[PDB]
């Protein structure tokens, strides 16, 4: 059985930081990659994140470099990806995938249910 | 006008940490990287590590391989290089110097910043 | 790594000579080699890129030659305004990484 | 009990570009092959025809080991059989091949926020190459009754077309070092071992 | 000059066969012949250059070749929107020529 | 620089149509995949390497083409199969724009 | 993303001339073999004229059928393409095309323009 459990979301305002979380179990978790995926307002989907299997090799794009990290610790089983210094533009449910293989090029086989974080106010 | 003036001189105790301003100005900062070299008195230049001025993920030589972090903020034009815990031999005068992302020669240098650890 | 050797350690030349160092490298480093000046507590100024190659700014009678291992750096009509230390830097393999260094003083 | 020089040819500055890549023959080795299973961030550690496991064990003659840099796509041509732009016009490999096939994401060492223009790859041949072949031939494919006379245009190609390599394309695109070893076993008492 | 006769007027096929139109020309055209489709209603895009090529955007079905004088463009499993002209022209003496058309439409 | 057309925007058929959905790109690309939303949850993945089918969808569903070229076959849409489609190559950071299926 | 628009059309009597112009956007202009090519329901498709790269000294030539009446010149600071016609005939009807480049890769073409004669 696999299933992606994942929780952190909220209301943040633009120029804080906040803790998106996901949590995984039923697998071995140190041979498959992960990686993030948000989803606009008119649901266009792109990535934001991706990192390899041993957590060698952390991947952002063009737009959120530098103040978009993602981070892995296998003993927990768990998966962080910390946001900072956000604009009105990354308003977003942030999807918790899971790779099929050690790298990233591999299908997205399983998917988590998202997390919305919409920034305003 | 194109020049990388660090901070000034530095002094701590050992165990105590200090960190290391390099900024630029007057080039464009994604266009070359930056190395930094360490010159004990007496002795040669030996190579830090370069940093990728794009994504901001250091590159360190095997020699301080841990103990150090070559952080990086864009928002103003400066690197940053953090020593934790300071031990008696690495007094130096820690120059930064920018070499290329294709050429890797050291053409535009610093003054330099010398931190001496004494008690 | 590249260990890079200069010899000889110590100079000792007179103004308006020519004087000339040695880089000798231990694996084939073609053309990928650097010369530097340093004079007493400033930062070192790039001399010659590539192994031949002169940069503008410095005065034309600095040009080295050789490549493979053996490099030697060829000054003509010394100056006393050339007193200081030179380095040679390596760029092929990594890490990269710089000669010990030899001194140009004056007699 | 020298060791043969790995060195010279994985943590190297310049790669050259795939239409011409370089190949170094390494003999009388007492090779190490450990130092490259403490090494995390490889990619691919693919080898076809031999175990990656039994690698240190076994004995060879002459091991070649060609470098060049293609995208992250390619890196999925460099195979046996396999057909595309890379294995059809630049670097073809046999369908009894022998070796490994090492990959790397080097998007922070070989990209610039300008295109990184040097890297090139070759684009059209009048035929498919023979396996491990370089080409090194650049003047303009005319096919046409006009003479262009070395200078590009209508029905005068240029072969060679250049990377963009910034660091904002892709996974996929941002350029992979890539080194290939090939052994041989050619009847001859054996050197490279250890 | 070069005159080039597309000699199927009207190719009529249902869906789910192989489509070849055949177009040979008037003497030694070694690569230098192309492949335009035209729908009806709107300008013609590209298909094939230098005679075995695919431009960008082309479906994995199409695709035709051969040199000297006779050139083809087969077509396999043939869609609804494929129903289109298809034009073939020389670039090898200055003078172009473009062929003689041919129109499909499923019975 | 790659961008990803899915062409067009609404497709609409019924219960008894054949139809295929395209996907092209600017410069070629080996493989590409697709990816089914329904509305409410989490888009699922269909087919890894333009042929295959993952474990637990019907056997209407096949693709086809390689370059710069994928299309989608879809047999007879049910009502069930009336959801957003996206493709997406490992060499984008981006998705396609999505082609929504409506019945007649 | 690149297109060429382009304008130009009328009627008049055999004997006069039209300087008809495609203008484009999207692209490096001066590194392009920009052609003409002619689309009438008769003949079916005819070429019209070309004009080759700055490199090569914009080698202008034309068909054999539009000898000295037909003339081609671009301006690619403006980015546009004026073909002026001279003295013109009545098999001459039909759209008149609008390519980028022909018989190579980024072989985009425009939509045509309506003239015609009486
Ligand atoms: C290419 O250069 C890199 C340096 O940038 C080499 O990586 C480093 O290689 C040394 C030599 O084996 C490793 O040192 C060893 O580390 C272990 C601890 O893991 C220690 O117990 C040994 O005594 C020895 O000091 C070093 O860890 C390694 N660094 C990294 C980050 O991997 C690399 O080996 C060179 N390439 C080749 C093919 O040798």
């Amino acid at each position: 059985e696999v299933m992606l459990v994942e929780s952190g979301g909220g209301v943040v305002k633009p120029g804080g930081s906040l803790k998106l979380s996901c949590a995984a179990s039923g697998f071995s978790f140190s041979t498959y990659a992960m990686s993030w995926i948000r989803q606009t307002p008119e649901k266009s989907l792109e990535w934001v994140a991706a990192i390899s299997s041993g957590g060698t090799n952390t991947y952002y794009p063009g737009s959120v470099k530098g103040r978009f990290t993602i981070s892995r610790d296998k003993a927990m089983n768990t998966l962080y990806l910390q946001l900072s210094s956000l604009r009105s533009e990354d308003t977003a449910m942030y999807y918790c995938v899971r790779h099929s293989g050690n790298y990233v090029d591999s299908v997205m086989d399983y998917w988590g249910q998202g997390t919305s974080v919409t920034v305003s106010s | 006008q194109i020049q990388l003036v660090q901070s000034g001189p530095e002094l701590k105790k050992p165990g105590e940490t200090v960190k290391i301003s390099c900024k630029a100005s007057g080039y464009t900062f994604t266009d070359y990287g930056l190395n930094w070299v360490k010159q004990a008195p007496g002795k040669g230049l030996k190579w830090m590590g370069w940093i990728n001025t794009y994504s901001g993920e250091p590159t360190y030589n095997d020699e301080f391989r841990g103990r150090f972090a070559f952080s990086l903020e864009t928002s103003t034009i400066t690197a940053y290089l953090k020593i934790n815990n300071l031990k008696n031999e690495d007094t130096a005068t820690y120059f930064c110097a920018r070499g290329g992302n294709w050429d890797w020669y050291f053409d535009v240098w610093g003054a330099g910043t010398t931190v001496t650890v004494s008690s | 790594d590249i260990v890079l050797t200069q010899s000889p350690a110590t100079l000792s030349v007179t103004p308006g000579d020519n004087v000339s160092l040695s880089c000798r490298a231990s694996q084939i480093i073609s053309n990928n080699l650097h010369w530097y000046q340093q004079k007493s507590h400033e930062s070192p100024r790039l001399l010659i890129k590539y192994a031949s190659q002169s940069i503008s700014g410095i005065p034309s009678r600095f040009s080295g030659s050789g490549s493979g291992t053996d490099f030697t750096l060829s000054i003509n009509s010394v100056e006393t305004e050339d007193f200081g230390m030179y380095f040679c830097q390596q760029s092929n393999t990594w890490p990269l990484t710089c000669g010990s260094g030899t001194k140009l003083e004056l007699n | 009990t020298n060791l043969c020089p790995f060195d010279e040819v994985f943590n190297a500055t310049r790669f050259a570009s795939v239409y011409a890549w370089n190949r170094k023959r390494i003999s009388n080795c007492v090779a190490d092959y450990s130092v490259l299973y403490n090494l995390a961030p490889f990619f691919a550690f693919k080898c076809y025809g031999v175990s990656p496991t039994k690698l240190n064990d076994l004995c060879f003659t002459n091991v070649y080991a060609d470098s060049f840099v293609i995208r992250g796509n390619e890196v999925s041509q460099i195979a046996p059989g396999q057909t595309g732009n890379i294995a059809d016009y630049n670097y073809k490999l046999p369908d009894d091949f022998t070796g490994c096939v090492i990959a790397w994401n080097s998007n922070k060492l070989d990209s610039k926020v300008g295109g990184n223009y040097n890297y090139l790859y070759r684009l059209f041949r009048k035929s498919n190459l023979k396996p491990f072949e370089r080409d090194i031939s650049t003047e303009i494919y005319q096919a046409g009754n006009k003479p262009c006379n070395g200078v590009a245009g209508f029905n005068c190609y240029f072969p060679l077309r250049s990377y963009g390599f910034r660091p904002t394309y892709g996974v996929g695109h941002q350029p992979y070092r890539v080194v290939v070893l090939s052994f041989e076993l050619l009847h001859a008492p054996a050197t490279v071992c250890g | 000059d070069i005159v080039m006769t597309q000699f199927q007027k009207f190719m009529s096929t249902s869906v789910g066969d192989r489509v070849s139109i055949t177009c040979k020309a008037s003497q030694n055209v070694r690569t230098a012949v192309a492949w335009y489709q035209q729908k009806p209603g709107q300008s013609p895009k590209a298909m094939i250059y230098l005679a075995s090529n695919r431009h960008r955007g082309v479906p994995d079905r199409f695709t035709g070749s051969g040199c000297g004088t006779d050139f083809t463009l087969t077509i396999s499993n043939v869609q609804c929107e494929d129903l289109a002209d298809y034009f073939c022209l020389q670039h090898r003496n200055y003078p172009l020529t473009f062929g003689g058309g041919t129109k499909l439409e499923i019975k | 620089q790659i961008v990803l057309t899915q062409s067009p925007a609404i497709m609409s058929a019924s219960l008894g149509e054949e139809i295929t959905l395209t996907c092209s790109v600017s410069s070629s690309v080996s493989d590409m995949h697709w990816y089914q939303q329904k509305s409410g949850t989490s888009p699922k993945v269909f087919i890894y390497s333009t042929s295959n089918l993952a474990s637990g969808v019907p056997s209407r569903f096949s693709g086809s083409g390689s370059g710069t070229f994928y299309s989608l076959t879809i047999s007879s849409v049910e009502a069930e199969d009336a959801a957003y489609y996206y493709c997406h190559q490992w060499s984008s950071w981006t998705f396609g724009g999505g082609t929504k299926l409506e019945i007649k | 993303e690149v297109k060429l628009e382009e304008s130009g059309g009328g009627l008049v009597q055999p004997g006069g001339s039209m300087k008809l112009s495609c203008a484009a956007s999207g692209f490096t202009f001066s590194d392009a073999w920009m052609d003409w090519v002619r689309q009438s329901p008769e003949k079916g498709l005819e070429w019209v004229a070309q004009i080759r790269r700055k490199a090569n000294n914009h080698a202008t030539y034309y068909a054999e059928s539009v000898k000295g009446r037909f003339t081609i010149s671009r301006d690619d600071s403006k980015s546009s393409v004026y073909l002026q016609m001279n003295s013109l005939r009545a098999e001459d009807t039909g759209i008149y095309y609008c390519i980028r480049g022909m018989t190579y890769a980024m072989d985009f073409w425009g939509q045509g323009t309506s003239v015609t004669v009486s």
